[PDB]
């Protein structure tokens, strides 16, 4: 149960995100808040059809998101608890 | 009088080359001594084993 | 130079900078 | 000529500063008081976090760290723009005589000890990364150049050179008859100075290559007296000099080619314990136990 | 929150929800994540671009989609008793 405290143990490994408007942002990932709220360092960018730009950090507010993209180098398992 | 300028443009220059002659020793000396140094300390690694 | 005379020597030497530099002789001491 | 009273108590060290422009001076008061060398000779502060006698000042080669090493069992840290004491080294379990920091970096110091211990820093680290048990009092310590060996000096006499790398002692040098009081490296690392109790100062080779009698050269013409000082040694910057203290009030500068004497000041009224020499211009200062500091221009 | 407490004085580049983008010197925010910009530009997107200038900007928290940072921020021991002077030395007799 409540997911986005699974958001929080996954610190300062890395991701991708989706937001909603057609934005990726790709990220290594640092605090997160009780309303998903996402902030990332060193940070790379692509908006819809236009080309990437990097930035060093990024702060996301939560109710833009959608799917992250978790790495492999997760084992889920830890999760239950 | 003209014997003494010309010991007076002389005597600079009979300085400026000799000074530099040991100074290059000087730097000689110490291009050698550094690598002397490092080599026992070479040699130590090879002592060691 | 034997051994004997210089442990004799640290003994002496312990003694003289242990008394020259104690606690009760440093420059702030006021007596009781 | 100038006079720098002021100290309450014996000054036993002093050292100019690697750029010429200010002095540190410290003594039996536990203060060091660091003055300009310019101008009024005026002085600009009071480091206060000693709780024993101050036996040796250095200076870090770029001037920005003064190391004090005390009776108090602890070597302070100090800025020297802001005075602060940046960290106290608190390892020893007997009074600190002595210390000498890296001529290279890292930011390494070795300590000597009446424990018989000589131990070595880190300033990164609280704790000693390596510890030498000697079997007797220990007065004086310096690095080589290389900053890799620690050279001891003890009431044993001889001279003993320790080797950071195989943890082993290295070889020792044999010839003076009494406590070696004080030991200083020369600017190009080649050679040594060493004073003893036993009215010689004599110059050692401690380059690698050096012959199985490493005694180079004997000077003669200082005295140790009852009193049983930690009698300092120093260089001039160029090697062409040596200085010694002496308990007999003059001050000593010898030519090391010629070996004979070139100044013997009078003036002081107590047994002098350290005589610096100033880096780039011939001004020479030299502490005593009268609680004076005298400097003055040599040619 | 200490994570937005670190960027506080900076230069702030914020994304609004309809694509616009403003720039901004930042000082407040709150737990809607509402925004005080100040001393602010509005920037739009050879493709045309241009660049309207704005004053102490008030952003209702729903708007805001990201920030990001780009500028630096729009910003002893006592003298001692000792005193020095001029001094002869005079020799002993012997």
């Amino acid at each position: 149960m409540k997911l986005v405290r699974f958001l929080m143990k996954l610190s300062h490994e890395t991701v991708t995100i989706e937001l909603k408007n057609g934005t990726q942002v790709h990220g290594t990932i640092t605090g997160v808040d009780v309303s998903m709220n996402t902030h990332l360092k060193a940070v790379k960018m692509t908006l819809k059809n236009r080309e990437p730009v990097q930035l060093e950090t990024l702060s996301i507010r939560g109710n833009n998101i959608r799917y992250f993209i978790l790495p492999d180098s997760l084992p889920l398992d830890t999760l239950l608890v | 009088e003209e014997l003494k300028k010309h010991e007076d443009s002389a005597i600079p220059r009979r300085l400026e080359c000799l000074k530099e002659d040991v100074q290059r020793q000087q730097e000689r000396e110490k291009e050698l001594q550094h690598r002397y140094a490092d080599l026992l300390l070479e040699k130590e690694t090879l002592k060691s084993k | 130079m034997s051994e004997e005379k210089l442990q004799e020597k640290a003994r002496k030497w312990q003694q003289l900078q242990a008394k020259r530099y104690a606690e009760k002789r440093k420059f702030g001491f006021v007596d009781a | 000529i100038m006079l720098l009273s002021g100290h309450e108590g014996e000054v036993y060290c002093c050292k100019f500063h690697p750029n010429g422009s200010t002095l540190a001076s410290a003594g039996f008061d536990r203060l060091i008081l660091l003055w300009n060398v310019y101008g009024d000779c005026d002085n600009y502060a009071t480091l206060k976090g000693h709780s024993g006698a101050v036996m040796e000042l250095h200076y870090n080669t770029d001037g920005s760290m003064l190391f004090s090493a005390s009776t108090d069992k602890t070597v302070a840290v100090w800025d020297s723009e802001t005075g602060e004491r940046v960290k106290r080294l608190k390892g020893h379990t007997s009074f600190v005589n002595s210390c000498y920091p890296a001529r290279r970096g890292p930011q390494l110091v070795c300590t000597g000890s009446d424990d018989g211990t000589v131990k070595l820093w880190d300033i990164r680290k609280k704790a000693a990364i390596q510890t030498f048990q000697n079997t007797y009092q220990v007065l004086a310590v310096t690095f080589n150049d290389t900053s890799d060996q620690i050279i001891s000096g003890g009431i044993d006499n001889d001279i003993k050179v320790w080797d950071l790398r195989q943890n082993k002692l290295t070889y020792t040098m044999r010839g003076h008859a009494d406590s070696v009081t004080g030991l200083s490296l020369s600017s190009e690392g080649s050679y040594l100075l060493s004073n003893a109790m036993d009215n010689t100062v004599r110059v050692w080779d401690v380059r690698p290559f050096a012959p199985k009698e490493r005694c180079v050269k004997i000077f003669q013409g200082n005295v140790h007296n009852f009193e049983k000082n930690l009698l300092r040694c120093s260089w001039s910057p160029d090697g062409s000099k040596i200085a010694a203290g002496s308990a007999d009030r003059f001050v000593y500068v010898w030519d090391t080619t010629s070996r004979r004497i070139l100044y013997k000041l009078p003036g002081h009224a107590g047994s002098i314990n350290e005589v610096a020499f100033h880096p780039d211009e011939p001004i020479i200062i030299s502490a005593s136990s009268d609680k004076r500091l005298y400097m003055g221009e040599i040619q | 929150s200490s994570k937005m407490l670190q960027h506080i004085d900076y230069r702030m580049r914020c994304i609004l929800q309809d694509g616009r983008i403003f720039i901004g010197t930042f000082k407040a925010f709150d737990k809607h994540m509402n925004l005080i910009l100040c001393d602010c530009d509005e920037f739009r997107k050879a493709e045309r671009e241009e660049k309207r200038v704005l004053g102490l900007v008030l952003l209702r928290g729903e708007n805001l989609v990201s920030m990001t940072v780009e500028g630096p921020p729009p910003k002893g021991a006592a003298g001692g008793p000792g005193i020095g002077r001029a001094a002869g030395r005079g020799i002993p007799a012997g």
